[PDB]
């Protein structure tokens, strides 16, 4: 399953610079079924792997790689999110070029790095079409209080997990619009608001109280916050 | 070493056999090692009868008046420092043989000359002494022999009980005596005078010559024994010596009587394998069998499933298979009887026996053939012993027996196939009964209960059952040790394999299967000393891995019979509850088999969430170390479920430890769980577990061989393994006789493992297992030593040269928290630092390190040139590998680049051996086995090999090359010291060097090796790197390198010996505090090796045997060798910072130099962690440091060691002529059997004057008369003419190449040519070049391992061409068995005569046919024209005389490899 | 020998903890051979100690019988397998021995810890 | 050089094939007629008369990987630098001494500035 010996890289696609001057959507499109099928059989399952150990989350990329190749994305799409949350939008902004992409040992090799964010962004796509997720919603809640302020992706985060483990979350922000800076800071030009948009309703839907358009420095303070709650958490 | 036997056909004692054995023992003073001192020996002994006339003339001067029937004689040694010792061992072996109503008649001072004993063995020298016995009651002679035996058993016992050291009763009987000693071989009759009256006479006389390894001398074990002369060695000890104690309790019989009481321990304490082999013999020998009977009951002949042997003895071979355990090892036997003399070799075969028939009716026996002086004109038959075969001589009827006759008068005897069929076998039994699971969620609680991974357990498992072989690993180990990981661990990983290095070599179960049989029995054990049908009736099973539906059948086979155990303790018990449920589960298996029931089961089946599994070793091990302490397991066989097994490994070491069948059912549901989704593809579920079965019997086969043992009965419960971090008292009481040479955890830190991982498992609600980082580096945990951030700071330092970066590099390895040994080692001192400008030069260190060996096939020829052209720049010592050198570098390069290689490895292929390839170098090396796989040796992969290294290797292009386990040329410690002989002739100024594999015990081989006149020893650690090799070798083979060099270090000064050898190691050796500490620990030299790669290039992808290394170190497609980035500045870069940072450390220190710091061990101290709960890790024996007195501690002399010249010197002087002016020559000598490597030193010049193919054949032309010694004409260069009339012992043609030899009977013997043994085993060994024309029959493994030679026999053994890869064979007359194993080039012609070739020949990877084409048969014809041209072969003659008919006679064999890549097709 | 070595500090070991103390380690006593004489030097014995702790929190006197049956046991123990030179000179919590073949002048210079303050 | 002038004679050998380093001060006369083939590498600073009657050779001269000082603003080697020279390359970082480079004809040298004559 090694593949690199003969095949070459190839990217999913890119739309020429004479129509794509005009539009505000995404430049690159979904990758194809057999393209990825191909591109996934690519790494070599480099022990000691380079590629996991410069991205700063550390997921285990070559066994969702091997099972890309072989199939059964619900199991790879499984050991994916299992340590990586956010995934279709991690994969898609950061910086691959120097981040994880940018130290695969087939690019040390001067062989072309396989391309791990967009199998990345193909193995988040498929999933949430057919419907292979669902809120991670606890049981036994705990009981007790617990707030973030900020809507930006630690805060989001933050949120999920403690959503996942059986608090009551309340997200605060000065925003309209939640989900930090994705849905006004980074331009739509590189990333559609429509699955931030879907990853926040997913997260509201696990029982996240939202409180949106609000102040800490006006409207309230820190000694209300931090008695209003157990603790505080600052993503601001 | 050797042992040896004369009888007298017909029967009638005489002095000629006496002066014989004589005469034979006056000249083996060759094979054994040689003393400076000329005093010191090994040990010597003789066995006669008793000469009556001399005692009765004795007797008679005292005064008595001599009886008229046989007399009796008992030799004793007595201490002789004391005397009140004396007087309490004669008045008990008074009192004793008085307690019989006896008639004693006196004693006997022995005169003897002590002057030729050395200094060493005289200070331990016992008081000899005999006495004389008579026969006042007028029984029997056989009632005479039994009371004498039962007296020397009670004597033996009382002198026990009263502590009296240093008392030995040789041999009391009235039939023989034996005499042995302490001296040499040839002053035997020197020291003995008595052998020196014409009144000694004896119609049988055996003798032995033995081999020590210690230089400490120890009377009472010297051969021959009271019954027996054995020579080699015993693989199995503790597991025959553990059932024998089992035995004990049933054996009876009416021929003893009360005094059978007094018989309970057969075999004694501390006394050698052969001993214990000798005294069971005895035992079993006095209760009324035959010899015959019993030898072939002991050591049985392996049983295969041909056509070729009758059905009587097949059934014969059951029943001694289903009585007793066998005792499998070389061993070449010559035991007697009062009434039998037999003489036979073991299962293998390995070592030599060689025989002569006079017309005298003399037979004469021995591990030679030119021993004794018999003219031609008296000889009728010379033979030779094969596989398990027997000569026998009966002196009552006075008659011979060979091997066949010999096994149908046994067979007459008893009707055994009326007794074997009272047997059952466990196939129709499951088979008609088989015709008459489990929740996802519980499934994963249950695995990570016992912690299975998820990549890994699909990484190692799933090529077992889509495959059925184990994978395969490419690269060394580094995770840490068990007692020091952090994570869970399971109990197998502490236990390491162990494997036998040179006492006696491994048995290639790749291509000696047939020997090999996995059976197991069920209900067998009963008394020892009785025969009946009710023996042979029993359960026999296959195999013993069992499924569910076999074990089903099985239990509910069984019954009522069974009892099963919970094997389960409270996970809400305090801190001492697996020791009580240990108790508890021992208390109720002693219960029950008391309770009738006579079959335990263990299981584990109840964990839950209320209670947990106790670990399955410790269980069974318990279990059975009660039972046999206890005196039930003889009435009880034991089973076990297990729920973790996975691997083979771990069926391994639950079998070793006392188990007989087990079923790991976890895998079977994983496995069908698997199997469900539909990822194996279409395979059904059958196939799958038949595939799984197979490749676990083939992984235990495996493990099995890595030691020599070829029958499963002996290594169940023998406890081959070793302990590496578990408390002394734990292992000491719950287990087998094990050694643990450090102290480990003891039961509280298992139980809280346990306990933990428990809690962790089931008490949380867990979906997926961990991802597991075990075999391959992974974010989650299992920490190893070489990381990411660890190689680019490595990478960066050495490529851009910044010494402060290596420094951080230092820094940031010598952080990690303790992984290995030496991590736990901090050093000290008292003196004041010393500025770092005084620490001699750089230079002076950087000639120290070497570079170990890589196999060219394993990486790139770019890569192994580099590291040449580097090594050889900085000063240092490269090294070469197997896969030998190409010609075209043996000359320095226009840019002074010297890619020559500067030391040379002669391993256990011998693939690129030839007389060139060893004249360019300085040091010769020699291969036994290595960190990684250290029983099945180096072996390259089908894709890798190209058509140059085709031409490297003189093989066939894309063929898969594995390498044969064992040295066929290295079977005894004997023969290494013959090796080194040959090559010390062969190279006149090189050094040699031998390698082994840290191990316990490794002591007696430091010694054995340094005794015998080697340079340079190699202790390689057990985390060394390799090209490829299987998981379980890698993880579980082998043990730390610290280990090995401080008990070699410690047992090789305490003999005085340090002052003549080099110990150099490697394995792991990344910084310099490494070093540092190596050289403290008695390093002198040191190996790099797999650090040096990364500095080339390698990223340790761990992918070198997929052909497909993304940098281009390990490849040899064309492609990928482009993207090279190696340069020769790179390595020298990192010697330079190794040199620097060893400087700096040794500044710091308070030294100047490491040659004064050799040995210091009291430099070092042992820190712990505090809060770790860690047992501490008592590390004293290996820091522990012995003085060696005057002797430096590492005083080394100048120039390699000396040896004796052979006949060769006379050779070279003779043949002035030719090395001064280049003209014929033409010789004729007399050469004994004691003259060795005959004709090699003048290859050897002859070489270095004009090369290999630099004269035409027949310029220098040798006769020699008489029986030339072993490895004759070692590595004769073409142009040499070597004719010998007489016989060959062994070896003959050893690495041929060019050369030209041919062996005949001389005209005066009355012999066939074609019915007599001329030349021994492996002939030809790796031969490459040249001629070989013979007259007469060929040894064992014949033209093994040949490649380009042409030769013409008449007849061969067993296992003919085993793996051959080229030349020509021309065998007339019957082959052997297993013919043509494994063969993959070349060709061979057998001479048909009665069709009899297909029940033998191997079918694997060769086709048989009739000869075809004419011009195959043009080419045999003048095969077999030159063949009587060179020795004029009457019988040859003969064949040629027929051509019409015989053309249509022989049978044409070629591989399954060669058909297709063959000029002209073979088949029209 | 070594394995001989092996066995005698397993007997040891497996029978000190049958009682429940607490086992620090071992110590190799640090010698000077040099001082020996020849006959003596050839029948020199390996020289050794064990520190044990009392962890069971027991009287003195309980602690000096159970050393006292531990020394007993040990020595019948190792009779059992017929070992030859192994002799414990002495095992308790008040009083040490240092003998020895030397002479009487050299002691302090066979037995360098005698010299510490 | 005396050696491989007998053997090879004055340009027997190329540039570089035989190298050596030193570590921390030269003493005088560093280099005393080099001939082509020999290359010579200090680290550290070299007292004086340093290539001396050079013909052919190759010597270098360097701070330090670790030197915290400048090198354009510093003495590195002594005076009477290359006194008489045939041929030859001579590359140093620092400060020259006094008399740098008499009589010289046909070297090629290569300093970061130098002192009077
Ligand atoms: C391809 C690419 C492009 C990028 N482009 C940009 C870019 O254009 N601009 C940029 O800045 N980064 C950019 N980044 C960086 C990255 O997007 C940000 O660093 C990251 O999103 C910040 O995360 P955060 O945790 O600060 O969340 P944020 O979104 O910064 O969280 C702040 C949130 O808290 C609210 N808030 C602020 N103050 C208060 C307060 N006192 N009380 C209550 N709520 C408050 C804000 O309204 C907002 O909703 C880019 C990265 C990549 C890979
Ligand atoms: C890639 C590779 C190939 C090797 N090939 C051989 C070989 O052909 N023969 C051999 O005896 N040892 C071979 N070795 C083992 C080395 O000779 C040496 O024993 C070992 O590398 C030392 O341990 P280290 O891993 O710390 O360097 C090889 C090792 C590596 C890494
Ligand atoms: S990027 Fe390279 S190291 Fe990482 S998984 Fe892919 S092939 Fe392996
Ligand atoms: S692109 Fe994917 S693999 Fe790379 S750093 Fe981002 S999440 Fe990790
Ligand atoms: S891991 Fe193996 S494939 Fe080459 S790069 Fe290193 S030797």
């Amino acid at each position: 399953m090694l593949g690199f010996v003969h095949t070459a890289q190839r990217m999913p696609d890119k739309r020429p610079a004479a129509e794509r001057r005009q539009d505000f959507a995404e430049i690159y499109a979904r990758f194809s079924d057999e393209r990825a099928n191909e591109q996934a059989n690519r790494c070599s399952q480099c022990g000691v792997p380079f590629c996991q150990v410069h991205c700063p989350v550390s997921n285990n990329i070559p066994d969702w790689l091997k099972l890309t190749s072989e199939g059964r994305l619900e199991e790879a799409y499984e050991v994916s999110q299992a340590t990586n949350n956010f995934p279709e939008i991690c994969g898609r902004i950061c910086p691959q070029d120097r981040l994880c992409e940018g130290n695969c040992v087939i690019e040390q090799s001067t062989h072309g790095a396989v391309t791990i964010g967009s199998v990345e962004k193909y193995i988040n796509d498929t999933a949430w079409d057919q419907g292979w997720v669902k809120p991670r919603t606890p049981s036994r809640e705990l009981g007790l209080s617990v707030g973030v302020i900020g809507a930006g992706p630690a805060g989001l985060a933050a949120a999920e997990e403690l959503r996942a483990k059986g608090y009551e979350v309340h997200v605060y922000d000065r925003y309209d619009r939640m989900g930090g800076l994705l849905v006004y800071g980074i331009p739509g030009f590189k990333l559609e608001k429509s699955v931030v948009e879907r990853r926040v309703k997913l997260l509201a839907d696990a029982g996240v109280i939202y409180h949106p358009n609000f102040e800490v420095g006006r409207d309230a303070s820190l000694p209300e916050l931090r008695r209003k709650h157990v603790a505080v958490l600052v993503a601001t | 070493c050797g042992v040896g036997f004369i009888a007298a056909i017909d029967g009638k004692p005489r002095r000629s056999v006496v002066e014989k054995g004589i005469e034979a023992l006056k000249a083996v003073w060759h094979r054994g090692a040689v003393d400076a001192d000329g005093k010191t020996g090994d040990g010597a002994g003789i066995h006669v009868a008793v000469p009556q006339k001399f005692f009765k003339d004795h007797v008679k001067v005292i005064g008595h008046r001599a009886p008229d029937n046989k007399l009796a004689v008992g030799q004793v040694f007595l201490p002789r420092i004391s005397l009140d010792a004396q007087e309490a061992c004669r008045c008990i072996v008074e009192t004793e043989i008085l307690a019989f109503g006896y008639y004693i008649y006196g004693w006997r001072q022995v005169p003897i000359n002590v002057d030729i004993i050395g200094e060493k063995a005289n200070a331990t020298r016992p008081e000899i002494e005999q006495i004389i016995v008579g026969n006042n009651k007028g029984v029997s002679d056989e009632q005479f022999e039994l009371d004498l035996y039962i007296i020397r058993r009670r004597i033996e016992k009382a002198v026990k009980g009263e502590q009296i050291n240093d008392f030995y009763i040789c041999s009391l009987s009235a039939r023989s005596i034996i005499y042995k000693g302490m001296f040499l071989a040839e002053q035997l009759t020197t020291f003995y005078p008595d052998l020196l009256d014409e009144r000694f006479e004896s119609d049988f006389a055996i003798y032995h010559q033995r081999y020590s390894t210690n230089t400490f001398p120890t009377w009472p074990l010297a051969q021959p024994f009271r019954m027996l002369a054995h020579n080699g060695e015993i693989n199995t000890v503790k597991g025959n010596v553990n059932w024998m104690k089992a035995h004990e309790t049933r054996m009876e019989h009416p021929a003893f009587g009360t005094h059978m009481q007094d018989l309970k321990p057969v075999i004694g304490v501390g006394l050698s394998d052969s001993g214990s082999l000798d005294t069971v013999f005895e035992v079993m020998v006095r209760a009324g069998r035959t010899a015959p009977m019993v030898k072939m009951m002991l050591v049985p002949q392996a049983l295969t499933s041909s056509q070729t042997t009758p059905d009587n003895h097949k059934a014969l071979i059951q029943y001694c298979n289903s009585v007793m355990e066998p005792w499998d090892g070389p061993a070449a036997l010559a035991m007697t009887d009062g009434r039998w003399v037999v003489g036979g070799m073991d299962r293998n075969g390995l070592r030599p026996m060689r025989y002569t028939i006079t017309t005298d009716g003399l037979i004469i026996g021995g591990s030679e053939t030119g021993m004794v002086k018999i003219d031609e004109t008296q000889v009728i038959e010379k033979g030779r012993l094969g596989p398990g075969e027997m000569i026998a001589v009966d002196l009552q009827s006075g008659k011979l027996y060979r091997d066949r006759e010999l096994k149908d008068h046994l067979a007459t005897l008893k009707p055994w196939d009326k007794w074997v069929q009272n047997t059952t076998h466990l196939d129709e039994l499951v088979k008609t009964a088989s015709l008459k699971d489990m929740d996802k969620a519980e499934l994963r609680r249950r695995q990570q209960a016992f912690g299975l991974t998820m990549e890994d357990m699909e990484l190692i498992l799933h090529p077992m059952v889509e495959d059925g072989k184990e994978a395969i690993g490419s690269m060394g180990d580094d995770s840490p040790i068990a007692v020091l990981s952090d994570k869970y661990r399971g109990l197998h990983h502490f236990f390491r394999q162990n494997f036998s290095q040179v006492t006696n070599p491994p048995i290639d179960s790749l291509r000696e299967r047939r020997v090999m049989s996995l059976k197991t029995r069920l209900g067998n054990l009963g008394n020892i000393l009785d025969e009946d049908e009710t023996q042979t009736r029993l359960l026999q099973l296959e195999s013993p891995v069992l499924t569910t539906a076999e074990f089903r059948a099985m239990r509910d086979y069984m019954g009522d019979t069974a009892a099963e155990i919970d094997a389960t303790f409270p996970v809400d018990g305090g801190p001492e509850a697996l020791r009580d449920a240990l108790r508890r589960i021992r208390q109720e298996t002693e219960d029950a088999v008391r309770g009738g029931a006579t079959h335990v089961i263990l299981t584990d089946e109840a964990m839950g969430p209320a209670r947990a599994a106790i670990p399955a070793i410790l269980a069974t091990g318990a279990v059975h170390t009660h039972l046999i302490r206890s005196n039930l397991r003889t009435f009880t066989s034991l089973n076990v479920r297990t729920a973790e097994g996975l691997d083979t490994h771990y069926f391994a070491v639950l079998i070793g430890v006392g188990a007989t069948t087990v079923n790991a059912y976890l895998a079977q549901e994983a496995i069908a769980e698997r199997h469900r989704r539909g990822l194996f593809g279409s395979m059904p579920l059958e196939k799958g577990m038949a595939n799984y079965k197979k490749a676990i019997d083939d992984g235990l086969l495996k493990i099995m061989s890595k030691m020599g043992i070829s029958v499963i009965s002996s290594y169940r419960g023998g406890g081959n393994f070793e302990a590496i971090g578990l408390s002394r008292a734990l292992v000491a009481e719950h287990f087998p006789a094990m050694v643990s040479r450090i102290s480990g955890i003891g039961l509280n830190g298992i139980q809280k493992k346990v306990l933990e991982q428990h809690a962790t498992a089931y008490n949380e609600e867990v979906v997926a297992l961990p991802v597991g980082g075990f075999y391959r580096f992974r974010k989650s945990g299992d920490r190893h030593g070489w990381e990411g951030g660890v190689i680019h700071t490595l990478q960066q330092a050495v490529t851009n040269d910044s010494y402060t970066t290596f420094k951080k590099y230092s820094e940031q390895v010598n952080k990690r928290p303790p992984m290995q040994l030496r991590d736990l080692l901090e050093l000290r001192s008292t003196k004041a630092p010393v500025p770092v400008d005084e620490v001699e030069s750089i230079t002076a260190i950087r000639k120290r390190f070497i570079t170990p060996g890589m196999s060219m096939g394993a990486l790139s020829p770019e890569a192994h040139g580099t590291l040449n052209v580097a090594m050889n720049r900085i000063g240092a010592k490269s090294d070469s590998g197997e896969g030998g050198e190409d010609p075209a570098r043996f000359r320095p390069d226009k840019n002074g680049d010297n890619w020559n290689s500067a030391i040379k490895q002669v391993a256990s292929g011998r693939f690129g051996v030839t007389a060139e390839y060893l004249n360019q170098c300085r040091e010769l090396e020699i291969k036994v086995a290595q960190g990684a796989k250290p029983g099945e040796g180096g072996q390259l992969p089908g894709f890798k090999v190209t058509e140059m290294i085709a031409r490297l290797r003189h093989s066939t292009p894309g063929v898969m090359l594995i390498s044969p386990p064992p040295h066929h040329d290295i079977y005894s410690i004997e023969d290494l010291a013959q090796l080194i002989y040959d090559l010390k002739q062969i190279n006149p100024d090189a050094k040699v060097t031998v390698k082994l594999v840290s191990r316990s015990g490794i002591g007696t081989i430091a010694a054995g090796v340094a005794k015998a006149n080697a340079d340079i020893i190699l202790i390689s650690g057990n985390s060394g790197g390799t090209g490829a090799s299987p998981q379980t070798s890698i993880k579980f083979a082998g043990l730390p390198w610290e280990m090995g060099l401080s008990e070699v270090h410690q047992v090789l000064t305490l003999n005085r010996l340090r002052h003549r050898v080099r110990l150099r190691t490697d394995g792991g050796l990344k910084t310099g505090r490494d070093i540092v500490i190596a050289a403290m620990l008695g390093a002198e030299e040191f190996g790099i090796g797999t650090a040096s790669l990364i500095a080339m290039g390698c990223i340790m992808v761990r992918q070198c045997h997929s052909n497909t290394c993304p940098v281009g170190v390990c490849v040899q497609d064309d492609k990928l060798r482009q993207k090279f980035v190696g340069t020769p500045e790179k390595v020298v870069n990192l010697f330079t910072f190794l040199a620097e940072e060893v400087r700096e450390i040794l500044a710091g220190l308070g030294f100047r130099s490491l040659n004064e710091v050799i040995g210091r061990t009291d430099l070092l101290h042992q820190v712990s962690r505090g809060a770790e709960h860690l047992d501490d890790l008592d590390l004293n024996p290996r820091l522990a440091q012995v003085d060696p007195g005057e002797n430096a501690r590492y005083c080394t002399l100048q120039g390699r060691n000396e040896v004796p010249d052979t006949l060769d010197a006379r050779i070279v002087a003779d043949a002035r002529p030719l090395f001064e002016e280049g003209e014929k020559m033409q010789l004729a000598y007399n050469a004994r059997n004691t003259q060795r490597a005959i004709g090699t030193r003048l290859s050897s010049m002859v070489t270095r004057k004009f090369g290999m193919f630099g004269l035409q054949p027949g310029h220098i032309t040798i006769r020699l008369r008489g029986t030339a010694g072993q490895s004759l004409g070692a590595f004769a260069v073409q142009g040499i003419k070597l004719e010998v009339m007489g016989d060959a012992n062994d070896y003959v043609g050893k690495g041929l190449s060019g050369g030209t030899i041919v062996v005949r009977p001389t005209t005066s013997s009355p012999l066939e040519t074609n019915k007599n043994t001329i030349i021994g085993n492996t002939v030809l060994y790796g031969a490459t070049a040249g001629k070989l024309f013979a007259a007469g029959q060929a040894g064992e493994r014949f033209a093994v391992r040949n490649s380009g030679a042409t030769v013409v026999v008449e007849g061969c053994g067993s296992n003919g061409c085993e793996y051959m890869t080229g030349g020509t064979a021309v065998i007339l007359g019957r082959v052997g068995d297993n013919f043509a194993a494994g063969m993959t080039g070349g060709m061979a012609y057998v001479y048909d005569l009665d069709d009899s070739l297909p029940l033998y020949i191997n079918d694997e990877s060769v086709i048989f046919q009739r000869i075809e084409v004419g011009h195959y048969e043009s080419q045999l014809k003048h095969l077999i024209e030159e063949h009587v041209t060179e020795t004029q072969s009457r019988f040859a003659a003969e064949i040629l005389n027929d051509w019409a008919r015989e053309v249509t006679k022989f049978w044409q064999v070629v591989p399954k490899e060669m058909l297709n890549r063959l000029e002209v097709p073979v088949h029209l």
